[PDB]
């Protein structure tokens, strides 16, 4: 059936859409949040976060152009910090700074999200999220979402459709099957497996 | 990841993938290139699938042929033993029933009957 | 935003040599190599690449360190296929320099 | 020592191999491998079939 | 067709011919613009780069006999030092070396 194949269709899926998620990790609260009557900066805060943990989590979702959603925790706008300024301003806190150990960008933090894409909406639990407020009175303000617990993570399932969509349905089916026709599931990122279409069930 | 900027600051790269617009995940489906397809098209629709099952044969199944290929078939009927024996060999040699008159012409759909 | 740049090599069976007998330009006979000459190299089927030239996209970035991909997105590409479609899908096969420079 | 960008490499059989094959191909064709109708007088000379 | 191919064509083609770029990558802002309102040296600067990111890029395109490209920046010529000449000085300033990552 030949040595090579051709390329028919590509489609590209992404969880969240347009949207990615900014995740900081740091050893202790960085944060004030409104209402709240004693501080609890530099308080260590475990919580379930998948499994129980100890470090606490922060989140702030974003798209490429900087901006980001419009983002409600329960009934209340979290007001968040456009990415790019949070960022100058966050590591421009000496305090802050110095109790984070990680920052990574993700595409799925093991949640289903009230979201909507064109409208960049987004609505958060507020006994699982609380608006942050990180300050240090002489740089910018950062506001951003604490994640207050996560207790389970979730599967998101996305419909691509037809199976068989794409292929060019031969007068002999059975040009359909493996080796004839693969069906490829990749992340142009050094992950890929190949499919057998007939096999998906 | 994404630089820490603290006093230990001085791997991979974050930004070209982003920035080449890769996120998610991506279905790619591939076929045989035309020649093969020609190439293997041509020759089911004239001696169909390999099978191998042990099964009654489709003898008039599609529209204008059959193909039919055996192996030790088991033919019976009230026919003389010699006769029963060259029919057996005619369908383990392969054979093609014509259900149309126009014998011979590949050309048509023969779909399914 | 990051941007391919089009290399445009020419007529992609510019340089071989000609046979009477064209069959003698397919692989295995022949075949194109794309390399660095750093250790990154992938060989093409001249006959496989959906286009009259061979065209090379270029893509980088400005990051933490050298990455520099040099792909041939109409290598194995349907004739249907978009050119977006076919730039996205070259990346797996593409030529990937990351040496840090 | 001059090494930047890519490069195109461009490689074909050796000339004891061209001529072996070529004349091969001259006299009897291609392998085919189609179901279809014979190629008998689409050459200016001959035509192998097989 | 035999264990072994004659090469027959070579070329060679680069992104930019014959300018390549020094990246120069610092945690904060070593520099001054003419006609800046206040100075932002030492300032914590991230920007989209691809991505949003917080470090600070600087680029200086160059040729292999140490000669640069007469560079605009916008309507304005960017007066860029030759590369050689360059490099002695940034790692001689001790302020601009220490904040180079």
């Amino acid at each position: 059936y030949g040595s090579e194949y051709d390329i028919v269709s590509v489609e590209n899926h992404k969880p969240y859409d347009d949207m990615m998620f900014l995740v900081i990790i740091s050893k202790s609260i960085m944060h004030g949040t409104p209402g709240e009557e004693e501080s609890r900066l530099n308080d260590i805060n475990a919580s379930l976060n998948g499994m129980p943990q100890p470090l606490c989590y922060y989140i702030h979702p974003f798209y490429k152009d900087g901006k980001v959603p419009k983002t409600y925790i329960g009934d209340n706008n979290a007001n968040l910090s456009p990415i790019v300024n949070m960022l100058t301003n966050i590591f421009s806190q000496k305090s802050a700074v110095n109790d984070i150990v990680n920052m990574y960008v993700t595409d799925y933090i093991g949640l289903k999200l009230d979201y909507k894409n064109g409208d960049k909406e987004l609505k958060l639990d507020k006994d699982m999220f609380e608006q942050a407020g990180i300050a240090d009175d002489k740089h910018g303000n950062v506001d951003t979402i604490f994640v207050k617990k996560i207790p389970d993570y979730e599967a998101l399932e996305i419909d691509t459709g037809d199976k068989w969509g794409g292929f060019t349905k031969d007068q002999e089916s059975k040009l359909m099957m493996y080796p004839y026709c693969v069906t490829e599931i990749t992340d142009f990122k050094g992950n890929h497996m190949n499919l057998k279409t007939e096999y998906i069930n | 990841d994404i630089a820490i900027l603290n006093d230990y600051l001085s791997g991979g790269n974050t930004a070209f993938d982003y920035g080449n617009g890769y996120r998610g995940v991506y279905v790619i489906k591939k076929q045989l290139k035309a020649e093969y397809r020609r190439s293997l098209s041509s020759f089911f629709h004239k001696y169909g699938y390999k099978i191998n099952r042990v099964k009654k044969p489709n003898l008039r199944t599609r529209k204008a042929f059959n193909y039919v290929q055996t192996k030790d078939c088991f033919i019976s009927g009230d026919i003389n033993n010699n006769d029963l024996q060259e029919i057996r060999t005619i369908f383990d040699n392969g054979i093609t029933l014509w259900h149309t008159d126009n014998i011979g012409n590949y050309s048509v759909e023969n779909e399914l009957r | 935003d990051y941007e391919a740049l089009e290399i445009d090599t020419g007529d992609k069976w510019g340089g071989f040599t000609k046979d009477q007998e064209s069959k003698l330009m397919m692989y295995p006979y022949c075949v194109t190599e794309i390399t660095d000459f750093k250790g990154n190299h992938m060989n093409l089927k001249t006959e496989y690449i959906n286009n009259s030239k061979l065209k090379i996209q270029v893509r980088g970035s400005l990051g933490v360190s050298n990455k520099v991909a040099y792909s041939v997105q109409d290598y194995n590409a349907d004739s249907a296929l978009s050119g977006g479609n076919r730039l996205t899908a070259s990346l797996d096969s593409s030529l990937i320099n990351n040496n840090p420079n």
